[PDB]
RNA sequence: UCUUGGUGGUAGUAGCAAAUAUUCAAAUGAGAACUUUGAAGACUGAAGUGGGGAAAGGUUCCACGUCAACAGCAGUUGGACGUGGGUUAGUCGAUCCUAAGAGAUGGGGAAGCUCCGUUUCAAAGGCCUGAUUUUAUGCAGGCCACCAUCGAAAGGGAAUCCGGUUAAGAUUCCGGAACCUGGAUAUGGAUUCUUCACGGUAACGUAACUGAAUGUGGAGACGUCGGCGCGAGCCCUGGGAGGAGUUAUCUUUUCUUCUUAACAGCUUAUCACCCCGGAAUUGGUUUAUCCGGAGAUGGGGUCUUAUGGCUGGAAGAGGCCAGCACCUUUGCUGGCUCCGGUGCGCUUGUGACGGCCCGUGAAAAUCCACAGGAAGGAAUAGUUUUCAUGCCAGGUCGUACUGAUAACCGCAGCAGGUCUCCAAGGUGAACAGCCUCUAGUUGAUAGAAUAAUGUAGAUAAGGGAAGUCGGCAAAAUAGAUCCGUAACUUCGGGAUAAGGAUUGGCUCUAAGGGUCGGGUACGAUCAACUUAGAACUGGUACGGACAAGGGGAAUCUGACUGU
RNA sequence: CUCGUAGCGGUUCUGACGUGCAAAUCGAUCGUCGAAUUUGGGUAUAGGGGCGAAAGACUAAUCGAACCAUCUAGUAGCUG
């Protein structure tokens, strides 16, 4: 029942809170999770045909 | 030790046959002194020292 | 959770102890120690992991058949095909090069 | 413990003159829609293997357990 | 009245040298008819690293001359010498560095390393990373060749001597700080047990001629005699002059 | 962003050990860890790898070198003195 | 302050108070605070008061009998006493190898006990013959330039797992299923009329597919940290098939079973490689920026088998149930043991990388491969016992138990000390503290009463260091988010400077993913916890227990970390 | 480098205890906690010797020269 208000988004305030921001969740596990998302996008654009390969390497280096 | 040598093994064997109280009809022998074991060994009480 | 022992009387976490929790046809979580990982044999002269070799510890090697060890090439379980082609190749123009400086030193001791 | 998937390497090993026992072992796998069947499992015990055909097909079955060789000691399950 | 420091180490025990790690001892190749009369050619095979040296080791792979099979020689790397470079080593050798060259058969003014007092000996001068040896004479009758050795010593040594063109690999190492008690740690660590120096003058009058006092003060002399005795040498020892190099 | 104003690689020692030691050790780290181009391939590939042992990457050939660079003036030197002499003797 | 022995007073006295804690009944017994069993209550709380081991001990293990002494109360109990029983190995260790080192010999030294030295300045040595009848095979050639031996139950190392089983043994016994080494040895297959295989451009493949001296190479064989990725086991969770709990009320509910070992076959990969191709409009690309005319991207392939999948092992075992037997010999019969998901999770293994070093992070036994080409073999047969199957053997010693608030050392059953592995749920950043599950314990002299003085823990009006040598002791502060952050500075810091706000619950909202596709203007579907905001609500409480910096201005001193 | 567990120490209470649980412990508070780290086992150094990041520290509760035995019933103008 706890894991369930949780889930729902209670119990998960500043008064609930002990550990850094980046104790809690990494802010490089963010950066690998976002950045995985990006390439990801990228490559199937890419291999799609819906971008090209020269504007695929400018939004690879750009994200 | 659990991983004896056999050396320490035949001396515990030795130590644990000797480990017996006094045989009762050694007392009652002629001219018997006797009384009891005064070379009587236990674990808790003295080390046979290896 | 169930909790594991080691199976020999070895209590220490050496490089020889390693463990894996494995559970049995019984249900239960049992230790199965682990053999250490084989090393891929190497090239004789770049030193790269060469291919086609099965990987075993040493002594397992003996037990394996002759096919398993060896490439079908020369130098095939030893070296590691382009080390190979290298040694073909520097082989077969150093002696031209002996047959053209024997030629030409030949001729410049004729000569003069 | 090996896996023999071919009736004449089967009947092969069944007369090797080391062998002296087979056990026949019927499963019974009865699945959703596809084979609601049983299975045999002829296990023929050499000196260094024990070799196992799996047959699912039991007509093909019986006429196997009929042909296995009359010196040979038959367990049944 | 108690045995000090510096008298402690030539019994040995805690002060030998740690040799665990190291490659083997850096020779030359032994003074054979092949280097005598001719060259010999070897093949450096690695550039690796010793332990507890600074320099840099080749390993040189010669044909032996006399059986089929290999000889590993350990040569101290001169700088520039790489891995599949062939060394031509004897006395009809060519001026290249890494060739090891009797010394009468080289020219004035060259830089050579691992250069033989006496020959045969295999390598005894200028040996350490940076460290080279100038020739700077030769006497051809009673054959005879100065040199000038890395501490400014010029040296008359035989022309039969082999040395080894180049200067030492790892030249400049001592041009780092090593910043911080732990980078010497581990640098004697693999060397031998000479560190950390506690002072003579911090100790008690049994432990050092220095020992001792209501303030730490040497209190005679630190100049001793070259001929004092064991015990007694605990200072600067022999010093022709003392105090900074200010005229 | 520019990190730092002048320590560089030597951020990692704090304020420890004396502004002068650091520079003094900055000048050689650079040189260290820097790439430097190999004279076999001519791909700027070469590391160091415990000083004066100086590796290609590609191309796998190991050059002995100076502790903190590839090459010392003092090794050019001697390699530009050696040319001239084998150079005036065999000529 | 004699020596040895004995005995007093003090004195039925000081004391037997750390480790939260016991209680009721029955049984046994002469006798029960303390034994056993039931019941209740608690604790250790997975860096355990649990499960095993290393050293050490040595029978303490287990059963039966038993209480004179010992267990600083008791005792019917016991690590006590008396009497027995118990330790099963080709595969686990030792044994073997070398390590730092120890140490013979040869030789030198020393009056000598002995010292040095360890390959030295020694005449230091034993191995196959290519395979057989003048051979107990040598009285044949031929090779090796090495040089005692000891030294690790944590290094290296041939090979075994599961299930059952005892009062006490088990990777050792039994049952089934393997594997390794050494030996003997046939059969089948392969190979030979081109004598010592064939295929693929290649990377390489295969059931085999001669190979001496000698040489070469590999494995053995290796640091540490970081993130990333993958696997295993654990945790979490959905459906279903059972069993138990709760049920005044609510709860498709709460707990629990749902397993698959070594070994074997077939498959399976990052890396690496090969073929085609020829690249600037530079492309590929990692969390981390490396790679490409020394041939990239791309298109085909090859490989190692870490690891996973399927199958065999193997469901016949193990587990959960049902029904009937109910001093039944002692069971018998039957059913189910199935299908998922999830992830910065925890532990561990591992991969490819990166960083660090004036530090670059063992050796040997042992095994294999290659190079070479000695020698030998093709017609009712030789070779390989590196292919398959088959036959025989595997010795010696250790093995019980504790591993510590009682089995070890500390004069003892001593709050000390003594090396290591495994590791559930919640809160929470957390292997913190706190509570719980499995497992374990409930042991430590007790009972009554509640004086002073103590020890340990606290609270305190008003004042706020006036106390004291000195703020000693205590209090204050504390997590997190947001704001703000001076002097000085070696420009790195100082810094969490100083200071200041916010924090609960409930109900919502908004963001941030993965699978999903195209014509030779389109979204089903699945899953997670981070952040931000808002309303409402309350005796303005909210890091509500726990957990958790006091700060500043200066001076002397030593640079720092360290000892 | 830092805050802080485990660990490793040992600041202060000059707390407890001080015929102790203990010939050095107990409790709280502290220092440090990724390396000059901590530690097991093996090995080496032996008494005028060793070893010492130095305190005359430590070398089996022994250290400004360990322990054991012998010389030795050492000698004492000193004490009982
Ligand atoms: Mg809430
Ligand atoms: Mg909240
Ligand atoms: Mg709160
Ligand atoms: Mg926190
Ligand atoms: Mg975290
Ligand atoms: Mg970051
Ligand atoms: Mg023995
Ligand atoms: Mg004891
Ligand atoms: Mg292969
Ligand atoms: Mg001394
Ligand atoms: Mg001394
Ligand atoms: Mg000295
Ligand atoms: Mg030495
Ligand atoms: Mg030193
Ligand atoms: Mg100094
Ligand atoms: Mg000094
Ligand atoms: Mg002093
Ligand atoms: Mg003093
Ligand atoms: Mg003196
Ligand atoms: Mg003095
Ligand atoms: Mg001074
Ligand atoms: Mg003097
Ligand atoms: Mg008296
Ligand atoms: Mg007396
Ligand atoms: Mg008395
Ligand atoms: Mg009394
Ligand atoms: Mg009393
Ligand atoms: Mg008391
Ligand atoms: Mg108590
Ligand atoms: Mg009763
Ligand atoms: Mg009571
Ligand atoms: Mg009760
Ligand atoms: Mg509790
Ligand atoms: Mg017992
Ligand atoms: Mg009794
Ligand atoms: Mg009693
Ligand atoms: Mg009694
Ligand atoms: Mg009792
Ligand atoms: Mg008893
Ligand atoms: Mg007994
Ligand atoms: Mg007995
Ligand atoms: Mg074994
Ligand atoms: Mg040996
Ligand atoms: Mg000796
Ligand atoms: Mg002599
Ligand atoms: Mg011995
Ligand atoms: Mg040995
Ligand atoms: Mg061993
Ligand atoms: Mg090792
Ligand atoms: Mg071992
Ligand atoms: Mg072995
Ligand atoms: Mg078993
Ligand atoms: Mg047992
Ligand atoms: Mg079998
Ligand atoms: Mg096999
Ligand atoms: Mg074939
Ligand atoms: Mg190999
Ligand atoms: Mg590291
Ligand atoms: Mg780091
Ligand atoms: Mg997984
Ligand atoms: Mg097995
Ligand atoms: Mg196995
Ligand atoms: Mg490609
Ligand atoms: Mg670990
Ligand atoms: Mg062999
Ligand atoms: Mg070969
Ligand atoms: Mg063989
Ligand atoms: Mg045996
Ligand atoms: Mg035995
Ligand atoms: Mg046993
Ligand atoms: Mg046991
Ligand atoms: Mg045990
Ligand atoms: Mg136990
Ligand atoms: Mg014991
Ligand atoms: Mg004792
Ligand atoms: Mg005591
Ligand atoms: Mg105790
Ligand atoms: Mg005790
Ligand atoms: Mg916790
Ligand atoms: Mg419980
Ligand atoms: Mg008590
Ligand atoms: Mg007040
Ligand atoms: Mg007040
Ligand atoms: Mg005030
Ligand atoms: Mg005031
Ligand atoms: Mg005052
Ligand atoms: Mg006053
Ligand atoms: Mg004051
Ligand atoms: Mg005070
Ligand atoms: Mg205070
Ligand atoms: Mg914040
Ligand atoms: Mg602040
Ligand atoms: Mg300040
Ligand atoms: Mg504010
Ligand atoms: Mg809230
Ligand atoms: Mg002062
Ligand atoms: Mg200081
Ligand atoms: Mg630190
Ligand atoms: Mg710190
Ligand atoms: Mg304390
Ligand atoms: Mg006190
Ligand atoms: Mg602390
Ligand atoms: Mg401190
Ligand atoms: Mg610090
Ligand atoms: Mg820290
Ligand atoms: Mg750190
Ligand atoms: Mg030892
Ligand atoms: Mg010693
Ligand atoms: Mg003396
Ligand atoms: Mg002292
Ligand atoms: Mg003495
Ligand atoms: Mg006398
Ligand atoms: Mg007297």
């Amino acid at each position: 029942a706890h894991a369930q208000s949780k889930r729902e988004g209670r119990h998960s305030g500043y008064g609930k809170r002990k550990g850094t921001r980046e104790a809690r969740l990494p802010s490089q596990v963010v950066w690998i999770r976002r950045l995985r998302v990006l390439r990801r996008l990228l490559a199937k654009y890419r291999d799609a045909g819906k971008i090209d390969k020269h504007l695929y390497h400018v939004l690879y280096k750009e994200s | 030790a659990a991983q004896k040598s056999f050396r320490i093994k035949q001396k515990m064997a030795k130590a644990k046959k000797q480990n017996r109280p006094l045989p009762q009809w050694i007392r009652l022998r002629t001219n018997n002194t006797i009384r009891y074991n005064a070379k009587r060994r236990n674990w808790r009480r003295t080390k046979m020292n290896i | 959770a169930q909790r594991v022992t080691f199976r020999r009387r070895n209590p220490y976490n050496t490089r020889s102890n390693k463990i894996k929790v494995v559970k049995t046809p019984g249900g239960i979580l049992r230790a199965q120690h682990v053999k250490k990982l084989a090393t891929r044999p190497k090239c004789g002269d770049c030193g790269s992991a060469l291919q086609g070799i099965s990987t075993l510890r040493p002594r397992q090697y003996a037990t394996v058949s002759k096919t398993h060890k060896t490439v079908s090439r020369a130098y095939g379980g030893s070296r590691c095909a382009n080390c190979v082609k290298e040694r073909i190749i520097r082989a077969f123009l150093i002696e031209e090069q002996k047959i053209v400086k024997k030629v030409v030193k030949e001729q410049t001791e004729a000569a003069k | 413990a090996r896996e023999i998937t071919d009736i004449k390497q089967f009947l092969e090993l069944t007369r090797r003159a080391d062998v002296k026992t087979a056990t026949v072992k019927i499963n019974k796998k009865l699945n959703k829609a596809g084979k609601p069947f049983r299975q045999t499992k002829f296990k023929v015990r050499g000196s260094s293997s024990l070799y196992t055909l799996v047959i699912n097909d039991a007509g093909k079955a019986k006429k196997l357990i009929q042909s296995l060789p009359p010196t040979l000691k038959v367990n049944r399950l | 009245g108690r045995v000090i420091r510096n008298q402690r180490k030539g019994a040995g025990s805690i002060f030998t040298s740690h040799t665990r790690l190291r490659q083997g001892a850096a020779k030359l190749r032994t003074l054979d008819y092949a280097e005598r009369h001719g060259y010999i050619r070897g093949i450096v095979k690695q550039i690796v690293h010793d332990s507890g040296r600074g320099a840099p080791l080749a390993k040189v792979v010669f044909r032996d001359p006399y059986k089929y099979r290999l000889r590993e020689e350990i040569f101290i790397a001169n700088e520039g010498v790489h891995t599949g470079q062939f060394i031509y080593a004897g006395k009809k050798a060519s001026l290249n560095v890494g060739n090891v060259l009797p010394l009468g058969s080289v020219p004035e003014g060259t830089i050579v390393s691992n250069v033989e007092e006496k020959p045969g000996d295999r390598g005894a001068l200028a040996r350490a990373s940076g460290n080279y040896v100038i020739i700077i004479g030769h006497n051809p009758d009673e054959n005879k060749t100065r040199v000038r050795l890395p501490s400014g010593a010029k040296k008359v040594i035989s022309s039969d001597a082999r040395g080894v063109i180049g200067v030492i690999a790892g030249g400049g190492r001592v041009d780092k700080p090593l910043l911080k008690a732990g980078r010497a740690f581990h640098k004697y660590r693999l060397k031998r047990n000479s560190w950390p120096k506690t002072r003579g003058v911090a100790m008690n009058p049994v432990d050092h001629p220095h020992g001792g006092g209501n303030h730490q003060h040497i209190g005679k002399a630190s100049t001793i005699s070259r001929g004092a005795v064991s015990g007694q040498k605990a200072g600067l020892i022999a010093a022709r002059r003392t105090g900074l190099l200010r005229g | 962003a520019k990190r730092t104003k002048k320590v560089g690689i030597t951020g990692k020692y704090g304020v420890r050990y004396g502004s002068s030691l650091r520079r003094q050790v900055k000048k050689l780290e650079i040189q260290q860890h820097a790439r430097y181009d190999c004279s076999f391939c001519g791909k700027k590939t070469v590391k160091r790898g415990a000083a004066g042992i100086w590796t290609c990457s590609c191309c796998k050939k190991t050059v002995a070198g100076g502790a903190y660079t590839v090459s010392t003036a003092a090794a050019a030197t001697v390699r530009s003195t050696i040319r001239r002499l084998r150079e005036m003797v065999e000529a």
